[PDB]
């Protein structure tokens, strides 16, 4: 849902941290 | 309910009111003996210092203990009238608070009035950062004015207009509830009140950001669209043009502060007119109005004593003719 | 009554002796100085000392207030003025800091209570811990207009990068935006475009983690009253441990300030002095000896009594023999009568307890009223104050003594009227072989049977109305006597007109029900109404015509003296009847049960209606009687005389 | 006959009762405003009692008519 | 409050996995 | 007499009692405003007693009627 | 079993009902009237005239009630 | 006998005029309250206050009318 | 015999007209009170004040109608 | 037999119509009070105030209905 | 013997009139609050008319009993 | 006889009528409050209906008694 | 006869009942303002009882009449 | 001889009824202010409860009259 | 017998007056409750309770009504 | 008239309990208003409000006492 979409848009930052 | 009960408590608290001799007595006095004088009265009970900050903290604490209870003391139908009667000057307190946060004057200076919110809540409101924060902190104790301030903030975001628009919407809601109640003296008082608010907001604009009818509000009795639109310009002699109604008593044009003084005086007088109806609302009306005038006089006299300001300028203020 | 207070307007010479004269008088006796021909107050040092003394006095009052205790005169404080101020300011400032702490903590607990529940709900919905770089800002919007406004604002801000936490609460909703790493900057702008910012906290925790800060606020609220209660009892100990010096200083300061404010009027006149004074004759020798012995001032000057010149400036203090003094309570609070005009302190004892007797019965309640009298007399024997939560009753022994004498009068007249009524119908129905009983065919008490409403009715109510006639006539005649003394033609003619019209309508009733003797009555009624009309004419106030009806109402109003009595008496009678009835329905166990329940119902009806009983005859004296001869019209200057308070040592 | 006396009784009871109700409706407002004024100023006690028992005359005269009928049997 | 419940449940595991992995 | 006297009693009772009730309902508000006046301005006691006493004429007239009925008894 | 029994007695009850109910009316009226007046006059005796006029005017109700009563007594 | 008739019509007239006077009374009460109020400040309109106080008089007028009809039949 | 035929009808007449008078009394009462209030607040409302004051007389009129009908019953 | 009959019938008639009038009186009282208030606020409430005020008239209409309904029994 | 029809009609009148003022007081307070709401905002008209016409069922029940009684005749 | 036949109607009509008066004053206050809340916000129309329909039980019991009597007639 | 003893009961009952109602009405507002002043200031409990126990005399007059009538039995 | 029992019954019924009505009229305002006071204070319990229980004197008198009426039945 | 009519008047007075009592009670009680609801929903829980307490009145009315009706 | 005797006894008992319940209702009106207000201020004072709500029930208890005293006769 919209909550999961916002959670993915936020976890994009965690993915970027893990890629860093 | 049972106005007779609220009226009994009001008539008890009216006995500890400060007689008229006290004002002229403390008019010419030193701050130590002034503090003494305040120690003898009822306000002594919460006076815990010798400096002006503690004096005014005591004054506000006692006005709150002694007036800000009247809602909570009654329920049902009379609670509505008394909640109106306090919410008016609660609006006015928030209005002055907004104007203060505009000019950055410290919260300790902004004059507060006896309202249903305690002292510390307004302390927070000014200690809050931006007007939206004020709305939120006012919504914390569930204030029927918080949501109004919020809904008006989302439109203007300018303190010159938002205060008067807030007044308009609040008077709409609360004059609605009042007309629902249908009490004679209360309705006449609401009339005088909305009229006074109009005559002040007229003086507060003076040509800038003009809106000769977007800032008006219905429900009045003695001022009207035409005289309001006049005072929407820079004219000043529009007052004695209104010669019949009590607002002819102002009979002058000095300054926004002196205009507000005259309006406070005439409204206090017309409330004093409402004593001769014990089993009703006129009594508690007159008592709350006299109590807020008492607080304002204590302010304008502790100010003068502490700063040693000359006796003349405040003597001009004490009489309320 | 007035005991004819008389002007003692002396005239000392030495201005430097005035402080001496007043330091004498205040410890000596009572004079109640007026403000006659006043002049200045010797400004340089006298104004200063007055200021400091009133300051320390009201300071004592203020710190007594904050300490909880009330003002009380205990003992002077002779240690000095500088020492007085330097022994007050420490204790007053200590207690002032104390109450500062207490009220600050009250405010703190208030704020914590106000902030708790919304913050608690937020924390409950603060599943996402507020440590993370992507943030959780806290709004507090309402319910109805909440959703669309903030939703559109956040959509204009970003595209569903935000997350909302909606939960119902006492407020509208506990709205909560979940914000990304750097989105908070623009999200504040977006919500301000919607009209909301983040809900800032009291400030000492507006920056901590909200979850932790929630527990912090909870803990403060859970500990604040404990801290508040401990600082309260701390203040209480501070109060108790020094209150002696407080009241002592207060006494000394009140003496000094009364002395100085008196001097302010005293340093007057066109010569080196001027003074007037009011002392009762029954104290004049005492004030004279007190002036002569210590002072023997340059000279004094005594004046006459000037029965009426202004009639206001003269004070009054009701005196009376202890044959009737305790009753002074029962007339004091209504008014203080002006000098000259009559004083009704002596009339109350003649009637009030007698009427009360006429209301209740001896075996009925005189026994238990004397038990209460014994209780209160022991209470005054130990000389203790009365402390009862029913109100701020501080019944000092000088009040309990008066009360026990009053109750003694009341109970004696009740003893009298009891056997005249033969009360406790029960005890009479049970056994009184001395006089005709209900169990007897011929039921007759000693004189009259109030339990028999058929035979004794008209007699008893005629007796009550006779009390009315005699008392009201005394009232009107006294009004006329005072109109003669005070030389007010209106007063006199109005009084005699009410008297005449009232006796006229009385004889009218007599004829209308009792008899017919023309010259005895018809002529009497005619001439009564004629003198009434003569009065309304040569008085021209003409409010008689409205009030004359009220005056007949008043004279009749004494029917209640019998009415309340009949009600209560035969109530007790029928209750005793029910008691013996239940005793007869069953055996001796039934007898015990019935006596118990009858006693219980009697105690209930007693503690209920006894106040109305005590209150009727006294209100007959209060409004039926006093209103006529004039007792609420003027009010003489009450006796507030110059004196060291010292509880009148 | 008995009907006579019975109607006498009901009429006189009605008289005293209605007059009592009149004094009641009066004293309600009266004593309310009274105790009010008293609580602020213990001196206001006098006129408070004057006015609380000025309309006692109504039930007094109702009771007078009651007594007239009573004596009339 | 279904939106709030779902959002809290999601973000919980989201931040958990974030702090765990990186 | 007969039933006539009987009922006549109820006539008198209605007259006097309802008159007293009229006075009482008029004594309530008038006297309360009077207590309100006297509680703040001593000098209005006189001009308040007149207002508090005037509506007593209602029970005066009701009493006139209650008596005239007694005449026809 | 008197002839004019029910006759005279109901004339009585009618007289009493008339006067008493008219009294109730006058009382209810003068209640509000004086409740406004007594307050009014405490501002200026130049308001006492009209205040007393308004107080006395509704007494015409009891005037009419007593007139009806007199008519009934005449029929008796 | 005719006593029942001649008396019941009497109590009818009484009740009629009485309840009519009661109606007029309550109406005059409410009306004259604001009447006195609006005269109090300047007595600018005695006319409208008096007129509104007088309008409800029709009630007791009609009560008297019914009573007159009945007594005429008496 | 014609005992109370003519009489109870009269009691009905009186009761009807009187209770109708009460209805109009209460209605006209509150109405006129607020109406005098408005008139004091502004003179321009004499019309509407009169309209609302005079609408509720239908009640006493219908009471009079029932009364006259019962009179017709004689 | 018929006298008391008709008499009572009239009593029922009067009581019905009268307390119907009373209901309409109370209703119209409060309603028209709030009405004339709103009218003083502006004209635009004239229609709603009137349609509110004239609405409870159904009460006295039902009263006159039941009156006429029992009228045939005379 | 017209006692039957008589008392039946008077019971009918009593029921219908009592129910009349029963719905009357309800519509009174309700219409006060309603017309207030309408003067506030025009868009509550039907929401008000519902509550104004909801108590009608009371006088409906009154007339129901009236019809049930007259039918007995 | 016929008198008791009609008095049954008197009683049942009085029962329904006073029940109607009771529920009428109840609905008066309830509908006042409910219209207030509704005009404030629409979110309480349902609870307004519930509270306003609750006092109908009074007139329902009234009609119940009325029918209990109608069985006797 | 019989109706003598019959209607004497309605007489006394109406008397005591109406007088008690009068005292209740007079006592309601008085005691209300009484407990008001009390809770606001404990000091004047005495005034509250004084003004509370004065209007209880009307029911006393009522009992006087009721008992005088009971004397006739 | 028999009807008298019924009139005595209606007498005592009316007596207790009206007396309890008056007592309730008092209780209404008294306890309303009582709850208003006990709302924020807990010490006012002992005084508001006295003021509530005191007006029961009226219904006690009603019970008195009723029982003494029964005494002959 | 003939009493049945007066028995009906009795029960009618009983149920109807008790009904008027509950009417006034529920009137004030709900007029306060409904207003209270506009601030929270626990007001619903308590206000229903306090609306049903006056039901005791009409319940006692019907009680006495059936009691006497057994005699009818 | 033993029939009419029992009938008046029923009128008595019913009127008694009815008026007693009326009094308890009138009292319980204000009591409930105040209690609901108090509860709306705090969920703790219910323990006293309810104590007052059920305090004037003694009036109906007395009404029922007298109703039963009259019952036992029927």
């Amino acid at each position: 849902s919209k909550l999961e979409a916002i959670l993915s848009q936020e976890v994009e930052a965690e993915i970027q941290a893990l890629l860093q | 309910d049972d106005f007779a009960y609220l009226n009994a408590r009001v008539r008890v608290r009216r006995g500890t009111l400060l007689k008229e001799s006290f004002f002229q007595e403390a008019l010419d006095l030193s701050f130590a003996d002034f503090l003494r004088l305040l120690s003898e009265t009822v306000y002594g009970g919460e006076l815990a210092g010798q400096g002006l900050p503690d004096v005014d903290r005591a004054v506000l604490r006692t006005q709150a203990k002694l007036v800000g209870d009247l809602p909570r003391l009654v329920t049902g139908e009379a609670r509505e009238a008394v909640r109106l009667l306090l919410l008016r000057n609660d609006l006015h307190n928030l209005q002055a608070l907004l104007r203060a946060k505009a000019t950055g004057r410290p919260f300790e200076e902004v004059l507060l009035l006896p309202g249903t919110l305690r002292e510390e809540v307004w302390r927070q409101a000014y200690e809050a950062q931006d007007p939206a924060g004020m709305a939120q902190v006012l919504a914390v104790p569930g204030h029927p004015l918080a949501r109004a301030l919020r809904a008006v903030l989302r439109e203007t975001q300018d303190l010159a207009r938002v205060e008067a628009l807030l007044a308009k919407r609040f008077f709409e809601d609360v004059a609605k509830a009042a007309k629902g109640l249908d009490q004679p003296a209360l309705r006449d008082y609401l009339a005088l009140e909305v009229d006074a608010e109009n005559l002040r907001t007229a003086f507060k604009l003076q040509g800038s950001g003009l809106a000769p009818d977007a800032f008006f509000l219905k429900g009045g009795r003695f001022v009207d669209r035409v005289r309001f639109a006049r005072l929407m310009e820079g004219d000043y002699a529009v007052l004695d043009e209104l010669s019949g109604t009590p607002f002819s008593g102002l009979s002058g044009v000095r300054d926004l502060k002196a205009l507000e003084r005259g309006l406070r005086c005439v409204l206090l007088k017309e409330a004093k007119k409402g004593v001769q109806d014990p089993l009703g609302v006129g009594l508690v009306l007159a008592y709350v109005k006299e109590r807020e005038w008492e607080a304002v006089r204590l302010r304008l006299l502790a100010r003068r004593a502490y700063f040693g300001l000359p006796r003349a300028q405040v003597e001009e203020e004490v009489v309320c003719p | 009554p007035m005991e004819k207070l008389v002007l003692a307007g002396p005239k000392g010479r030495a201005k430097e002796l005035l402080q001496s004269l007043q330091q004498a008088g205040v410890v000596h006796l009572e004079t109640l100085r007026p403000e006659a021909l006043s002049a200045y107050q010797l400004s340089p040092e006298e104004r200063a000392e007055l200021r400091r003394w009133e300051a320390v006095s009201a300071g004592a009052e203020h710190t007594l207030s904050l300490l909880g205790l009330e003002a009380e005169p205990a003992r002077p404080f002779p240690e000095g003025l500088e020492a007085a101020e330097k022994a007050l300011s420490p204790i007053q400032a200590h207690a002032e800091g104390l109450t500062r702490q207490k009220q600050e903590l009250e405010e703190e607990l208030a704020l914590a209570q106000a902030y708790l529940e919304p913050l608690e709900r937020l924390a409950a919905l603060a599943h996402g811990l507020d440590k993370s770089p992507f943030l959780r800002v806290i709004p507090f919007l309402l319910t109805e207009k909440e959703l669309p406004l903030v939703e559109e604002a956040l959509r204009k801000a970003l595209e569903d990068r935000y997350l909302l936490a909606h939960e119902a609460y006492a407020g509208g909703v506990a709205a909560l935006v979940v914000v990304h790493r750097k989105e908070v900057d623009q999200a504040k702008a977006a919500l301000s475009r919607a009209g909301v910012a983040e809900l800032r906290l009291p400030g000492a925790l507006g920056e901590l983690p909200l979850s932790e800060a929630a527990r912090r606020l909870k803990e403060r609220a859970e500990a604040a009253p404990r801290e508040l209660s401990e600082v309260r009892q701390h203040l209480a100990k501070l109060a108790r441990e020094s209150a002696s010096t407080l009241q002592s200083l207060w006494t000394r300061a009140q003496d000094e300030v009364a002395r100085l404010k008196a001097l302010e009027e005293l340093a007057s006149g066109r010569f080196g002095f001027a003074l007037l004074g009011y002392v009762p004759v029954k104290a004049k020798p005492k004030v004279e000896e007190a002036l002569a012995r210590h002072k023997e001032s340059v000279v004094y000057a005594f004046e006459p009594v000037d029965e009426h010149h202004e009639a206001d400036r003269i004070p009054v203090v009701l005196d009376n023999p202890p044959w009737a003094k305790p009753f002074e309570l029962l007339v004091s609070f209504l008014n203080t009568p002006k000098y000259g005009t009559f004083d009704p302190t002596p009339v109350v004892p003649v009637f009030f307890p007698f009427w009360f007797g006429m209301i209740v019965g001896d075996i009925g309640y005189a026994l238990l009223f004397y038990l209460v009298g014994r209780w209160l007399s022991g209470y005054v024997k130990r000389n203790e104050p009365l402390v009862i939560d029913l109100f701020a009753l501080k019944l000092k022994p000088q009040v309990i003594g008066k009360l026990v004498h009053i109750l003694n009068w009341m109970v004696f007249w009740t003893v009298v009227w009891g056997v005249i009524y033969g009360e406790f119908f029960g005890t009479f129905l049970e056994h009184l072989g001395v006089f005709g009983t209900p169990e007897h065919p011929g039921l007759i008490p000693i004189l009259i049977h109030r339990i028999d409403t058929a035979k004794t009715a008209n007699l008893l109510i005629l007796l009550s109305v006779a009390f009315g006639v005699v008392l009201v006539f005394f009232g009107l005649a006294l009004r006329a006597y005072l109109g003669l003394k005070h030389r007010h033609m209106a007063h006199f003619w109005e009084g005699v007109g009410y008297l005449g019209g009232l006796v006229g309508v009385l004889a009218l009733a007599a004829s209308y029900l009792g008899n017919l003797q023309a010259g005895w009555l018809q002529g009497l009624m005619y001439l009564g109404f004629g003198v009434f009309l003569l009065a309304v004419l040569m008085s021209r106030i003409w409010l008689m015509i409205p009030e004359i009806f009220t005056q007949a109402g008043h004279i009749l109003s004494h029917i209640r003296i019998y009415a309340v009595g009949a009600a209560g008496g035969i109530l007790a009678g029928l209750l005793t009847d029910v008691g013996f009835a239940l005793a007869e329905r069953l055996g001796l166990l039934g007898v015990l049960l019935g006596l118990l329940v009858a006693g219980v119902l009697h105690l209930l009806i007693l503690l209920l209606t006894t106040l109305g009983h005590m209150l009727q005859p006294i209100r007959l004296l209060w409004v039926e009687f006093f209103t006529k001869f004039g007792f609420y019209e003027e009010n003489g200057r009450p006796y507030r005389p110059f004196k060291s308070v010292r509880e009148a040592q | 006959g008995g009907l006579d006396r019975g109607l006498i009784a009901v009429g006189m009871g009605l008289a005293v009762g209605l007059a009592a109700l009149g004094t009641g409706v009066a004293q309600a407002r009266i004593g309310a405003a009274g105790v009010g004024a008293i609580a602020e100023d213990r001196s206001n006690f006098g006129t408070a009692l004057i006015f609380l028992l000025l309309p006692e005359t109504l039930v007094i005269f109702g009771l007078l008519i009651a007594f007239i009928l009573n004596g009339r049997l | 409050g279904l939106i709030k419940s779902l959002a809290e449940k999601e973000k919980q595991l989201l931040e958990r996995l974030e702090a765990a992995k990186k």
